[PDB]
RNA sequence: UUGUGGUAGACGAGCGUUGUAUUGGAGUUGAAGUCAAAGCGUGAGCAUUGGUGGAUCCAAUACAAGUGAGAAUGCCGGCA
RNA sequence: UUCUCGCAGUCAGACAGUGGGGGAUAAGCUUCAUUGUCAAGAGGGGAAGAGCCCAGAUCAUUAAAUAAGGUCCCCAAAAUA
RNA sequence: GCGAAACAGUACCGUGAGGGAAAGGUGAAAAGAACCCAGAGAUGGGAGUGAAAUAGAUUCUGAAACCAUAUGCCUACAACGUGUCAGAGCACAUUAAUGUGUGAUGGCGUGCGUUUUGAAGUAUGAGCCGGCGAGUUAUGAUAGCAAGCGUUAGUUAACCA
């Protein structure tokens, strides 16, 4: 159904207290200076000392 | 007023089985655009009737009060021709009579053109006929210049 | 030493150079009032008072307490009233008392 | 106007006390324990701040009652699930949980305050005659 | 020494912008782009450009450092909202709200500016009390 | 001549709101609810203006009784021996405050006994 | 000296807004509205300085009112 | 509180004691008289209430003695036979 | 305020007779922003103009419900119409005021209107906020108060100046 008394700003704040997004982990590529994702390739391609994509 | 303005006389909603209120004509005072319940009408006399004897007594009292004060003087017909339509002579006379910060009101029984033409470009003073002066005008001046000839009609008027 | 004084409508405990507050007595600051109604000066018990026992006191200041807006509201009936009041008082200290 | 009545400023100096329950009746023992814990007879007691004492009680199972309450006075404890009514007699509590009996008895008379659950934790009982608060070096007194 | 940058009329919900701002607030600028442009959030991409512009303004238009600066405050304010309509069942009429937002960022050169604003507030109340004293001294 | 009330309405509403300070929730901002809140606050203040006079007398008697427990006699007989003989118009509040200086109230405890 | 709980409702004594009449005054050396203060009255209320802001406004006495907002499953507009 | 005159509002009462009617000496029932309360009136006792008991709250005070009730504690004060 | 201050009976709704809006104001003058930086761009920051750019085209004044950020204070064993009276602890210093902000803890407590024998209500009306949002006026009468005239008194109405 619907609410019978209005929800206060305190109620919504306590409800959204869990809204904070997590800090995603990063990693530094071994040949292209940049902060890429983790277990993931960067904009150059060398996921390791091994490539896969052409340029992007 | 409510019914004078143009507007739909239809019900905006069915009276029952609707969420909104019972409000009827859309030109009621609740809505905007007009529909004032109570407002002034162009037929109101605003007259304040007072008995004649009371008015005459008040006029006599104000004459007596302001006549016995050291700010009113006598003026005769002789200098109504020395003073011309030009206000330069009038300004010099006002400076001589130290009335530059006063509001003296004139009263005469001749109504000469020379006096009336002057003092019309100044708001401090004004000329009036005996038959038209009122109590408020008589007392707001705080000083009077009265014509000698007018005294006869003044005492006749009681 | 320890003293018990009576003034205005109440009693107070008095030490050396101590100050307290009482109701106004229509007395200006500067005159030394000799409080007469004192009870239980140390090591002396008098039944209604202590005879010919007075404490001298110089008035310090005149003061007014904070505003108090008392409102009596009758619930769900056509009634609503407001009232404010201030109670003047005098701050006064002690300088000397005699046994 | 006023003398600004003195009130305590959380001065909590609290002694340790031991009472010998050599056959005391439960009610008088409970009221005396409540009096000792609350500090009600303390010269400058203030009920606005915590000011009491620690009470150690010995021989919980030696506490005896008067009259026929041994088969008449019953204690009921409730659990939030329906049908959970634990019913116990005087002798059963005397033999099974006598520490609980005196603990609840002294807890009940405390005023229903936020400090009630903080004032109660200052009592301690033992079935036998051995205690663990010896490190506090407590002083004992009878009939308190 | 603040050198903040503003931005108006962004098509994004205020709540997500506040979320990402709170996620990014309180750090430096080098880690900012890495911790901001690597999150699946639409608002993050705009804030990336906003922070780049803020860094450029700080380094060029005011003569600040390039390493001591750090982000100080990221907020999200409800911008000019626009209202449209959307039909419902049985000819129902509802007013749908097309939300907008306002996004600004702030940079600092040193750990203070949490007290300098307090310093200015103290100066303001000092001015008020000094004016009160000066008015009282006219008896 | 139409007159609209903008100034005095705002002044009254702001004055009403200002008295609602230190409250909880939106009761410090919603004028329609703030006025009710402060009205109830005033009612409670009036009632407690006598509740405090009751409670302070209660506490004074409690502390006097507690102090008397160290001498052997009970509060009632102490009050009697104060009144029916050795008459003393002395404050119960100050008789309690006499404990701040030790052993001074003990002099009265001894002397009240004829 | 007595008396002062109190709805309907009779009755006295009052404050506030707008405008007119006047005598006095303020006004880019800063008025109004407006923001914040830890002041003054038995009252509806009223001072003060500080930022806002760029033209009207204030004291006192009378007169005359579209003149005092908490609802009307109220009305528009904005917002939870 | 009797008298001319200005202007009213009020026509749904309830409860407790007392005496009866209806009811079956049943109703937090109804219909009356009568004594009070609430109605339109605060606090204390009765645990919590509009009627029960004390009673008249003009405000402030951290001052005294009682009314109904109560005195191991909650929760104010006591013991003696 | 005429429904209509702006290209209002228009936009819009209805096949129809017809119903019927809403929003005005920069700046003395555009002098309405060369040029640089970031961004592809809008745009923003610098520069400059201008007395003022917190007057920047969102264009006089900019309160409230909205939500952000932060100094100072408090809370994660606690039964709460949330405030009052005491009361530390904490930090601060005011229209100098027996000062201010917060509230660990203790005493107490069931809103406001309306209609009601009777309201915390398990009757009712209200989401908040801002504004608008009803006892007047014309013509008569009675009565109180006050005034002129006074005991062959008093008074004008329409009307003319």
């Amino acid at each position: 159904a619907v609410q019978q008394r209005r929800s206060s700003k305190h109620r919504r704040d306590k409800r959204r207290s869990h809204d904070a997004l997590t800090a995603q982990a990063l990693s530094v590529c071994q040949k292209c200076g940049k902060k890429k994702l983790f277990h993931r390739v960067c904009s150059c391609g060398m996921y390791g000392d091994l490539r896969v994509k052409k340029a992007y | 007023t409510k019914g004078e303005v143009r507007g739909g006389g239809k019900k905006p909603y069915k009276q029952k089985h609707t969420g909104k209120a019972r409000q009827g004509s859309t030109r009621n005072p609740h809505f905007v655009g007009g529909g004032i319940v109570f407002g002034p009408k162009p037929n109101r006399n605003y007259s304040l009737k007072l008995n004649k004897k009371a008015h005459t007594a008040a006029l006599h009292t104000v004459w007596s009060e302001k006549l016995a004060s050291d700010n009113t003087h006598l003026v005769d017909q002789n200098l109504f021709n020395k003073t011309e339509g030009k206000t330069k002579v009038m300004m010099q006379f006002l400076k001589s009579a130290k009335l530059l910060d006063k509001n003296v009101l004139f009263v005469v029984n001749t109504l000469n053109t020379n006096l009336e033409q002057s003092t019309s470009n100044i708001k401090n003073v004004q000329v009036k006929h005996l038959d038209k002066v009122s109590v408020r005008d008589l007392m707001l001046a705080n000083a009077l210049l009265v014509e000698k000839e007018v005294l006869k009609a003044l005492e006749g008027k009681f | 030493m320890h003293a018990i004084v009576v003034c205005g409508s109440k009693q107070y405990l008095v030490h050396e150079n101590d100050t307290f507050f009482v109701e106004k007595l229509e007395a200006p600051v500067g005159k030394e009032i000799q409080l007469d109604k004192v009870l239980m000066l140390d090591e002396k018990i008098g039944a209604p008072y202590l005879e010919k026992a007075r404490v001298v006191c110089v008035v310090e200041k005149h003061g007014l307490q904070r505003k108090v807006n008392v409102i009596k509201h009758i619930s769900q009936k056509h009634h609503l009233k407001k009232y404010g009041h201030r109670q003047p008082y005098t701050k006064l200290k002690v300088v000397r008392f005699v046994h | 106007k006023t003398s600004m009545l003195t009130k305590e400023q959380a001065n909590k100096r609290r002694q340790w006390y031991i009472v010998d329950a050599a056959g005391l009746v439960l009610g008088k023992l409970a009221v005396k324990a409540a009096d000792l814990i609350r500090g009600k007879n303390k010269v400058d007691f203030t009920p606005n701040q915590d000011c009491g004492d620690y009470l150690i009680i010995i021989n919980s199972d030696q506490v005896v009652l008067t009259g026929n309450k041994k088969e008449n006075e019953f204690w009921y404890h409730h659990s939030q699930y329906i049908g959970g009514i634990k019913k116990v007699s005087g002798r059963d509590m005397l033999k099974k949980q006598s520490d609980k009996l005196v603990y609840n008895a002294v807890k009940g008379m405390l005023p229903d305050n936020r400090l009630s659950r903080r004032w109660i934790t200052k009592v301690h009982v033992f079935k036998g005659d051995k205690h663990n608060m010896e490190a506090q070096k407590p002083t004992t007194l009878n009939w308190s | 020494m603040i050198a903040f940058a503003k931005q108006f009329r962004v098509r994004i919900s205020p709540q997500k912008a506040r979320l990402v701002c709170q996620l990014i607030v309180g750090k430096k600028t080098a880690d900012a782009q890495n911790i901001l442009s690597n999150t699946p959030k639409k608002a993050a991409t705009l804030i990336a450009k906003l922070l780049n512009s803020a860094i450029a303004n700080a380094t060029n238009n005011h003569g600040m450092n390039g390493d001591a600066l750090y982000v100080f405050e990221c907020v999200a304010n409800q911008g000019p909202s626009m209202k449209r309509t959307i039909p419902r069942a049985k000819g129902s009429s509802n007013m749908i709200t097309k939300r907008s937002s306002n996004l600004v960022v702030k940079l600092s050169d040193n750990p203070n500016e949490r007290q300098e604003l307090i310093k200015q507030q103290k100066a303001l109340v000092k001015k008020r009390v000094e004016g009160q004293q000066k008015a009282k001294m006219a008896r | 001549m139409r007159i609209k009330g903008g100034k005095q309405t705002r002044v009254r509403r702001k004055k009403w709101l200002k008295q609602a300070s230190g409250s909880f929730g939106t009761r410090h901002a919603s004028y329609k609810v703030a006025k009710q809140t402060v009205i109830q606050a005033a009612k409670y203040a009036y009632r407690d203006r006598r509740n405090k006079k009751r409670d302070f007398r209660s506490l004074w008697i409690l502390r006097l009784n507690a102090a008397l427990r160290e001498q052997g006699m009970t509060y009632s007989v102490f009050i009697n021996l104060l009144k029916k003989h050795n008459i003393e118009i002395n404050r119960k509040v100050l008789s309690e405050l006499a404990i701040k200086e030790p052993s001074k109230f003990n002099l009265i405890v001894q002397k009240v006994k004829s």
